[PDB]
């Protein structure tokens, strides 16, 4: 079967083809082995070589519980092979498929053996099925299963292959994944039937099966952890398991399970359940369980409980996009044409630090559901978000990093979006100016928060287990506590006036976090710097 | 041209291996148009799985048309084989021009050819993508004109010897000729090099004026009446610059603020506080001491938002020494953004670069990853593509170099 054009291959630079021998295993499977090998040899698969290759690799042959396979470990040949172009590893997102009338599956059978290997290459496929006494030599002419370069090469030999019936039938889509070909047309069903009979008799010139029956799989289609209807999509059922203990391995599938069902189901939470999983520490141990984990998993429970499924795209309808607030540093959001019907949904969980906003997580949100946009799409959608004009544009205009705002409608629907306080650009006339600073001795970690003010007034609160940075901050928190509704505060800590600055709503010390309900509380509030260990209304103490 | 220039990789390295990024439908659309047309013109051919390869590339407009751009970033520093005139940034115009066209009439050693092989995306991973690779010098591969470099002597060569006062530099695929002529004179001069280039088969489909580059002098506030935390910005920032400018002294002005005083309090300026901050003022009139240029370290470039459509830039090798600093600002007529701005201040800073020490600087972002990863390719004219990193650095920078 000459006439598919074999693909060049090479040994990487310097090394030779694996010798290692055959384990016996002298069990009956030798017979197994043989009649296989000698089916494989009617069809010209496989061929008996010469006493010198020279070369092996280990052929192993099994049932598992009636049939048996041959299977070859080439780990040792596939180490000493050149890389190949990546083959598919993403495959096409459901949400993405656009509608057919008809859709069939093609599985083409012993597709790697279909397609020959490369002639000066065989010999390294050499391989050993042992005579009792002490052997017989076989060698592959074709692409060897569990081989390194089988994925790559079948599949450019299938698209190749594949060209000149599609040239000549542009109305029909192939989807080409693995072995698999999904074929769709919006053809009359008997035409269609037609059109797969003779896409089944092209391959069939090239010495590749498809299924001979009425084909083999039915709608709906189990395919990659997703169920396929001819309407309509979702994701194969989601079991989540119920264990008094968890370890480091368990929360990992877990929060993989529950991604998994996120790009459908909305409102999954997958924050605190990472947040366990900080621990890196190896896969083994228990790690405890708090309570918004607990409470997380369960509301993730509640939303699994409800059937829910996508749509499939149409390219001629707008693609539009919304983003709700799922609570703390956790965001969701849908995708769809028709406005209740998803194509798919999502979540943002990210801090990326840790102090941030709500405008700057919607900003990211809306960064990451771009990307996914063009990646399934080819486009960017329309935004409909819980963010009025004159909030975002402030933020986006007083916020020093470069950002990207897209066109977009405000649609309200609570919570809305918003900046909970602003700092004050210019000092406060007739507001009380309080000088902070605070200190710690870094070997002790003992340590002072404290102020004096324009108006006279003093104070030093003690700390413990502390470090210089927190205490800058709790000087600043402790000038919020004992002002009124309007401050000036003045600090020398670069660190403390950069996370302040930043203007965060949520934070991951508890810290911070006061800080933020004291400026939220407050009305106005100006924070100005100056360098320390000069002449200044703040002096230092020890 | 029948005789190829064997061209290897430095010793103990493979070819690039980078992610194809995913791309617009209409991109892609493009791209399938432009390689269909090199495909049929030679330029470039399809390959197999057996090429491991692959090189990043991109659709811009530079015209309606369409342009491919490829990122040879990886390859350029995987390999290398082989001079910029210190006088170029003297000149008093100096204007660019596009000869990358011309690489195009040069075949590839084949040998090498996989090592430039890419990919143009399927949307939704339908397919995998088209790979090519190619069958001639690339444009934004380094080793082009470095190859092509003969053939450019020979051309030019008749018109430097008309015009010996006018300087030719090349960078990758572009052209940067000064002159010291009157403006008009210039054009004149760049059109028939234009014209000389054409005749000859050499195809060419921006004119800076480094005259005016400088170092910008550290700017003190002026104000009518001085307020606490006036005088405290005053001081913090004389404090900053006291590290680059070893004579400024804040004792004076800071005498003033000395203890417990409301931020708003009006502060008048004692003739010695305005004595220490007008020779603070006059000594940042002058330019550092002991900043040089280093060729074997890499230049680094950081920006930062003013807000209103003002960047700043300084342009560095080691800390706190600054071979440039500058400021770009455009007029928003509401259609700008702040990745536009940013995207024409890298190109700008990026040319600068070029001509003053003849490389692109290492820029730090002041942008999110994957937003740039994402708009970058909208506004870019550039032939060549710069190194980049993305960090935040906000706390006292903003008013500093404001
Ligand atoms: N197993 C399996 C399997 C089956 C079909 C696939 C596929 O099916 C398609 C193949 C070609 C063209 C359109 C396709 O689907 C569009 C959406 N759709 C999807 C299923 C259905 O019944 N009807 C329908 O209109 C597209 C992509 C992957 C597929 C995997
Ligand atoms: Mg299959
Ligand atoms: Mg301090």
């Amino acid at each position: 079967i000459s006439p598919i054009e074999t693909v060049p291959v090479k040994l990487k630079p310097g090394m030779d083809g694996p010798k290692v021998k055959q384990w016996p295993l002298t069990e009956e499977k030798i017979k197994a082995l043989v009649e296989i090998c000698t089916e494989m040899e009617k069809e010209g698969k496989i061929s008996k070589i010469g006493p010198e290759n020279p070369y092996n690799t280990p052929v192993f042959a099994i049932k598992k519980k009636t049939k048996w396979r041959k299977l070859v470990d080439f780990r040792e040949l596939n180490k000493r092979t050149q890389d190949f172009w990546e083959v598919q590893l993403g495959i096409p997102h459901p949400a993405g498929l656009k509608k057919k009338k008809s859709v069939t599956v093609l599985d083409v059978g012993d597709a790697y053996f279909s397609v020959p290997l490369d002639e000066d290459f065989r010999k390294y496929t050499a391989f050993t099925i042992p005579s009792i006494n002490n052997g017989i030599r076989y060698q592959y002419n074709v692409l060897p299963q569990g081989w390194k370069g089988s994925p790559a090469i079948f599949q450019s030999s299938m698209t190749k292959i594949l060209e000149p019936f599609a040239a000549q039938n542009p109305d029909i889509v192939i989807y080409q994944y693995m072995d698999d070909l999904y074929v769709g047309s919006d053809l009359e069903i008997g035409q269609h039937r037609t059109k797969i009979e003779e896409l089944r008799q092209h391959l069939l010139r090239w010495g590749l099966t498809t299924p001979d029956k009425k084909h083999q799989k039915e709608p709906p289609f189990l395919w990659m952890g997703y169920e396929l209807h001819p309407d309509k999509w979702t994701v194969q059922p989601i079991v989540l398991p119920e264990k008094d203990s968890w370890t480091v391995n368990d929360i990992q599938k877990l929060v993989g399970k529950l991604n998994w069902a996120s790009q459908i189901y909305p409102g999954i939470k997958v924050r605190q359940l990472s947040k366990l999983l900080r621990g890196t520490k190896a896969l083994t141990e228990v790690i405890p369980l708090t309570e918004e984990a607990e409470l997380e998993l369960a509301e993730n429970r509640e939303i699994l409980k409800e059937p829910v499924h996508g749509v499939y795209y149409d390219p001629s309808k707008d693609l539009i996009a919304e983003i709700q607030k799922q609570g703390q540093g956790q965001w969701t959001y849908q995708i769809y044409q028709e406005p209740f019907k998803n194509l798919k949904t999502g979540k943002y969980a990210r801090m990326r630090g840790a102090h941030t906003n709500d405008v700057k997580q919607l900003t990211e949100a809306v960064q990451k559901i771009t990307t996914e946009s063009i990646v399934i799409w080819g486009k960017t959608p329309k935004f409909k978000l819980p963010i009025q004009k004159e909030t975002w544009e402030t933020w986006w205009t007083e916020y020093w990093q470069a950002t990207w705002i897209p066109e977009w409608e405000f649609v309200n629907t609570p919570p809305l979006v918003k900046l909970w306080y602003q700092l004050e650009k210019e000092p406060i006339v007739g507001a009380e100016t309080f000088y902070v600073d605070g200190a710690a001795n870094r070997e002790t970690k003992l340590g002072k928060a404290g102020y004096v003010t324009n108006k006279g007034r003093q104070k030093v609160v003690p700390l413990t287990n502390t470090t210089n940075q927190k205490t800058e901050l709790q000087a600043i928190y402790l000038a919020l506590q004992d002002s009124g509704l309007e401050v000036n505060i003045v600090t020398d800590s670069q660190y403390a006036l950069g996370i302040i600055q930043a203007q965060p709503d949520k934070s991951e010390s508890e810290l911070v976090n006061q800080i933020i309900e004291q400026l939220i509380k407050k009305e106005k509030v100006y924070l100005a710097w100056v360098p320390a260990h000069k002449g200044i209304g703040g002096n230092e103490q020890v | 041209p029948i005789e190829t220039v064997p061209v290897k990789l430095k010793p103990g390295m493979d070819g690039p291996k980078v992610k194809q990024w995913p791309l617009t439908e209409e991109k892609i659309k493009a791209l399938v148009e432009i390689c269909t047309e090199m495909e049929k013109e030679g330029k470039i051919s399809k390959i197999g799985p057996e090429n491991p390869y692959n090189t990043p590339v991109f659709a811009i407009k530079k015209s309606t048309k369409w342009r491919k751009l490829v990122d040879f970033r990886e390859l350029n520093k995987r390999t290398q084989d082989f001079p910029h005139p210190a006088g170029l940034k003297k000149k008093k115009s100096v204007t660019v021009l596009d000869v990358g066209d011309a690489y195009f009439s040069v075949p590839l050693d084949e040998d090498f050819r996989k090592y430039t092989a890419f990919t143009i995306p399927s949307i939704n991973n339908e397919t995998p993508g088209i790979r090519y690779q190619y069958n001639v010098l690339p444009q934004g591969w380094k080793g082009s004109p470095a190859i092509f470099q003969s053939s450019m002597t020979k051309i030019l060569e008749p018109f430097k010897k008309q015009n010996p006062d006018i300087v030719i530099y090349q960078y990758m695929d572009d052209l940067y000729v000064g002159s010291d002529l009157e403006i008009g004179q210039h054009r004149t001069k760049i059109e028939e090099l234009r014209q000389h280039l054409l005749r000859w088969g050499l195809t060419t489909p921006y004119e800076l004026h480094p005259d005016k580059w400088t170092v910008q002098p550290i700017v003190l506030p002026e104000k009518d009446s001085w307020t606490v935390n006036d005088i405290q910005k005053l001081v913090g920032k004389l404090n900053w610059a006291s590290q680059i400018y070893p004579g400024i002294k804040v004792r004076q002005l800071s005498k003033l603020l000395r203890g417990t005083k409301a931020l708003t309090e009006v502060i008048p300026l004692t003739e010695e506080a305005e004595l220490e901050l007008a020779e603070n003022r006059e000594i940042l009139k002058e330019p550092v001491h002991g900043v040089y240029y280093d060729p074997s370290k890499d230049l680094i470039a950081e920006i930062q938002k003013q807000g209103q459509g003002q960047w700043t830039y300084q342009i560095y090798q080691e800390p706190f020494k600054n071979l440039k600093t500058g400021k770009y600002a455009r007029m928003r007529g509401a259609h700008t953004n702040d990745v536009k701005q940013l995207t024409e201040a890298v190109q700008k800073i990026t040319t600068e670069s070029i001509v003053i020490w003849g490389k692109t600087p290492k820029f730090k972002l002041p942008i999110q990853k994957e937003t740039w990863e994402t708009w970058w390719t909208e506004y870019w004219q550039a032939t060549w593509i710069p190194e980049w990193e993305f960090v935040n650095t906000p706390p006292l920078v903003k008013l500093w170099y404001q």
